[PDB]
């Protein structure tokens, strides 16, 4: 699965 | 507060910072999903990093409240908040995602492909109008009803623009993100991103449903983030042998890199694929 | 092949390129966990990009071959291969991992924590005395049995260097990546990275245990990453006020950014926390 | 939750 991100 | 009026059960889903349970309602023993939201950073953050997290999460509320009513849209019922948790009480959807969907029937059909593409163009429609952009289309964050109607979830990374605003941050999840997010991270002299790259999440999630993949699937990041970033994709192999010219070309209008010559949902619903005549 | 020695029942688990399983053993009505992964891409990858990631699943098959024996280490049972399909058969772990165990309970105790650290350093000591890496260590990938002894798995991004050997790519789960891994990408002129990025996410690991929540945790991507490079992290607030000072020296060793100032496997093992006199 | 990733 994936995942949600902010850099 | 919200422990002395629901009863909470299992994990239905988790996130980057939050936990998704089904909650029984304590006064009428009717059942919901409760999104519980740590805005101190599991067990410990800075004040201002605290801060973000809990306006992010405000401005989340505050779009959901908005668009509340339109019927392929989720529903919040109900909000609570604490020091540390925020609780976000939505409708419950009891059979689960999109993407829980695919993996048991492995691909769709053409046929089922325009049902839901239809009813998530719409959605997308209503939303730009409103000048909102969803910033996280994708098959996890689509569920279904009993009758198999499907609901837009997960309003996070959202935003309502204003008149002339544009977008800087790199958020998203990375199979689905477009090129001008990517082209952001790399050069600080980059004007910005708008509306248009919910159109590209979307062409990933069209492909993906026909195909049973993502266009842009790769072993190594790096690589992959340079195929999205020059639009190298293909319908290959015996795959999309069975389907009809007519999806390729709605796909590929979606899978376009430069964003002023990209679809738009209007647009979209306009195609032959949905009917011309 | 598959299909007619076993039966499959429900998903347990989901990766990016993989579906785990539960099924029953047609011959024996035993119960297994199987990984089916898909080389193809989903629907459609090219032959090159096919052939990266069936050489990449031949290479996890050897690592678990090798390790095999180990108590603490999951167990393969029996592998088998098509032109799209690969199926990796293995011990069904009833309790699950150690994310959904945290999960429940939200923090653990130091003593709690000092039993799964001991269990989970020594594993690392074994498989670093056989120059293996195991490159992707974090709460979702060590698994509990009946007892709650803890079994590692997912040897997806594993190797074993050559003498001399050291890596390049980028790759691991975002949160838990050591800084020389994101310093390779941002430089082509870096000598490589080795066995002691393992450590650094060991570290990670046992503060999540601890405190709750991941120490570099950040809603913004981009400062995430600046923070793991320079290692800005801290013991906050009143959160590990209930914690001696023995288990705040141990993670801080781990949580060092100079891997070879960083401590190993066999180091750790001699500290205070598990005792020195 | 968090996947793997390969750059
Ligand atoms: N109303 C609901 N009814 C049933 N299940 C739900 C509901 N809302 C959420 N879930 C489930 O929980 C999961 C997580 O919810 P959500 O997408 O809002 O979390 P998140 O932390 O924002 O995730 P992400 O990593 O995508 O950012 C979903 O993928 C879905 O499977
Ligand atoms: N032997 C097992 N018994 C029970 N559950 C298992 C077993 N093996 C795996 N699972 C579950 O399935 C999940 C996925 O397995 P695995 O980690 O090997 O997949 P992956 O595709 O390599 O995931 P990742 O995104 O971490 O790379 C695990 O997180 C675990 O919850
Ligand atoms: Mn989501
Ligand atoms: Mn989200
Ligand atoms: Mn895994
Ligand atoms: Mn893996």
């Amino acid at each position: 699965r994936q995942m949600s991100f902010r850099l | 507060g919200f422990y002395e009026n629901y009863e909470p059960k299992e994990i239905l889903g988790r996130g980057v910072s939050s936990v998704v349970r089904r909650c029984i309602h304590k006064p009428t023993c009717k059942e919901y999903a409760v999104k519980i939201i740590d805005v101190t950073g599991g067990g410990s953050f800075s004040a201002e990093e605290v801060q973000e997290l809990r306006e992010a999460t405000l401005k989340e509320v505050d779009i959901l409240r908005k668009v509340s009513g339109h019927p392929n849209i989720i529903q919040l019922k109900d909000t609570y908040e604490t020091n540390t948790f925020f609780f976000l009480v939505f409708d419950l959807m009891k059979k689960g995602e999109l993407f829980d969907y695919l993996t048991e029937k492995v691909t769709l059909s053409e046929k089922e492909t325009r049902k839901i593409m239809r009813a998530l163009l719409e959605v997308i429609c209503a939303l730009h109008k409103l000048n909102i952009v969803h910033r996280d289309l994708k098959p996890e964050n689509i569920l279904l009803d009993d009758d198999m109607n499907i609901k837009l979830t997960d309003f996070g990374f959202s935003c309502q623009l204003d008149p002339g605003e544009k977008l800087r941050e790199v958020c998203g999840t990375p199979s689905y993100l477009a090129p001008e997010i990517i082209e952001c991270s790399m050069n600080d002299n980059h004007p910005g991103y708008g509306k248009e790259v919910d159109m590209w999440s979307t062409g990933v999630i069209m492909y993906t449903l026909l195909a049973g993949s993502p266009p842009f699937w790769h072993r190594k990041q790096m690589l992959m983030l340079r195929m999205i970033m020059s639009g190298n994709y293909q319908f290959g192999s015996p795959e999309w042998d069975d389907y009809s010219d007519t999806v390729k070309d709605l796909v590929s209008r979606f899978l376009v890199v430069q964003p002023q010559k990209r679809y738009t949902a209007e647009e979209a619903l306009a195609h032959p694929f949905f009917q011309q005549y």
